[PDB]
């Protein structure tokens, strides 16, 4: 659910969210990362954790709506770069 | 299990002559042959290769003849002329992935254990390499029909060879952008790249048009990756990345301002090299 | 008041108690700059 | 004195003229530096109580510290001018770089290969 902007979280949010303890939530999180569905790190006096990699899951025809706009600015990206490496580098092969 | 294959020219040309040779057919045919070469060190190679007589027809697609004594004959002939050279695989000529090429592979199998095929094209047009290799597997998933004789693309390049270089050089004589200094990397990767990042972007643009009108497989096998590319976008502008960047780059750029320093002494010296050419010339020569 | 207000220094007043305190603004290196001061100087060399 | 931050002698030599009148430029010059205190309290101070910057220009109290407290911040507070002294948002850009460089490295490379 969170955006790649943060995606890192905190042990009161875990345990508001699944409503379990200060002191049990590490041993849920470890566990997570030995099975392997999450990948990151793991800062405890800030009680925050920095996941990076999840498990990639399913989704419906609304997502790939999403990932159709996330493709179409990405691409007028490469245009608008492309063009500038075209233009400006035009002298140097014809 | 094979790493990569090597193409020559040899057998580059000898398909397209080949579709030259039955492009009096006029209507329709495409050109399916015998691969022949070697692999060792788990590197592909492709030496040499012919062509199989073949048709098909529209109506029933599903009936292909081999002639299996032109095959025996002729790569007996072809081992009996170089027991070194052997059979690698095959090809057909491949705009578009014909329906046959499941079990064309299947039918040449007992020859070739990794019986491979080759996809080339014949009206040649891209921004990229236009030689194509699968790999036959039948991968088992974990839904449905386990068990799929799904082909599978290995890399591909074309290889080179110290003997056909020097028939590849000469009959170009046409254009060569040697000299390759600071401009030679800016066009063969750096404007013609950025083209090869533009096809595959188009690519799943391309696949991308099912969202309710397109064919009726969903997802399953296609958007682990995608999910995993949108995860896998980098970093952006908060960190040390920039001043690392910065402090990378700013590195550079003194050895840049060294090595541009050092080259207008050098030109200097050529000049004063130059006047003392000129003028001992002048009153000597007159 | 001025100085700041130009951009010989930076930092603040305590304008209450009295005292100007100044903040210790380090690593130039990766403030994009010196490559400016280099910049200057590579298509100078070139035109040389 | 204008040049520098002489404020104070300035509003001395503000009628210590000693020559005539001059009392239409004294109050283009009275305006053009009131603008420049009503920008000399956007620095970055503390709390300044309704006494200090009350009584830097030339007020008692009127509500001329309402023109400049609705004006600008450092607003009408509990003897409070407030310091919104952010200064955040402009760092951290590569991408202003990842374009401009982008243009001299192949500046660079213009005059490097190619004859001129």
């Amino acid at each position: 659910t969170r955006p790649a902007n943060h995606r890192q979280l905190t042990f009161e949010e875990i345990a508001k969210s699944a409503k379990i303890t200060v002191n049990e939530v590490e041993l849920l999180v470890m566990k997570a990362l030995s099975v392997g569905l999450v990948k990151g790190s793991i800062d405890e006096v800030d009680k925050r954790v920095h996941m990076t990699w999840v498990q990639p899951r399913v989704l419906d025809l609304q997502q790939i709506k999403g990932m159709k706009d996330r493709l179409e600015f990405w691409c007028t990206d490469v245009k608008s770069m492309e063009m500038l490496v075209e233009h400006q580098a035009h002298d140097i092969l014809t | 299990a094979v790493q990569k294959v090597v193409v020559h020219p040899l057998v580059l040309l000898s398909v397209v002559d080949h579709f030259n040779r039955i492009g009096k057919v006029g209507n329709q045919k495409r050109v399916v042959g015998v691969l022949l070469g070697s692999w060792q060190k788990k590197v592909l190679d492709v030496s040499n290769s012919f062509a199989v007589p073949f048709d098909e027809d529209d109506k029933d697609d599903s009936v292909w003849f081999l002639d299996h004594d032109y095959l025996e004959n002729m790569y007996g002939m072809f081992k009996k002329v170089n027991a070194r050279e052997r059979i690698v695989g095959w090809y057909h000529t491949g705009p578009k992935l014909h329906k046959n090429d499941i079990a064309i592979n299947e039918l040449m199998k007992r020859y070739c254990p990794n019986s491979v095929l080759v996809i080339i094209d014949v009206k040649p047009k891209d921004l990229g390499l236009p030689t194509e290799a699968y790999i036959s597997v039948e991968e088992v998933h974990d839904d449905g029909t386990p068990t799929s004789k799904t082909f599978e693309h290995v890399t591909s390049e074309i290889g080179a060879e110290e003997a056909e270089e020097v028939g590849v050089e000469h009959l170009l004589r046409d254009i060569k952008d040697t000299t390759v200094g600071t401009l030679s990397q800016r066009i063969t990767n750096q404007v013609h790249g950025l083209k090869g990042l533009n096809s595959k972007l188009l690519d799943i643009r391309s696949y991308l048009e099912k969202v309710a009108t397109g064919k009726l497989p969903i997802n399953h096998q296609i958007i682990y990756q995608l999910q995993d590319v949108f995860n896998l976008l980098p970093d952006v502008s908060l960190q040390e990345f920039v001043k690392a960047f910065y402090l990378k780059t700013n590195d550079q750029m003194v050895v840049v301002y060294l090595a541009s320093l050092i080259r207008s002494v050098v030109a200097l010296h050529n000049l004063i090299n130059n006047k003392i050419a000129n003028r001992d010339a002048e009153k000597k020569e007159g | 008041a001025k100085a700041i207000r130009d951009g010989v220094i930076e930092a603040s007043i305590n304008h209450e108690k009295g005292y100007v305190q100044s903040k210790e603004m380090i690593d130039i290196y990766s403030t994009r700059e010196p490559q400016l001061a280099f910049h200057q100087r590579i298509s100078f060399c070139l035109d040389i | 004195y204008l040049m520098e931050g002489s404020y104070n002698k300035v509003f001395l030599a503000k009628g210590n003229i000693p020559a005539e009148s001059y009392t239409f430029f004294i109050d283009i010059l009275l305006d053009t530096i009131r603008d420049e205190i009503a920008g000399c309290i956007e620095k970055a101070y503390e709390k300044i109580l309704f006494t200090e910057a009350t009584r830097i220009l030339f007020f008692n109290t009127p509500k001329k510290m309402t023109d400049y407290a609705k004006k600008r911040g450092w607003v009408l507070g509990p003897n409070n001018y407030y310091s919104f002294a952010s200064q955040q948002q402009k760092p951290e850009d590569t991408t202003i770089p990842s374009t401009e460089l982008a243009k001299q490295v192949i500046e660079y490379a213009r005059q490097l290969e190619m004859i001129v």
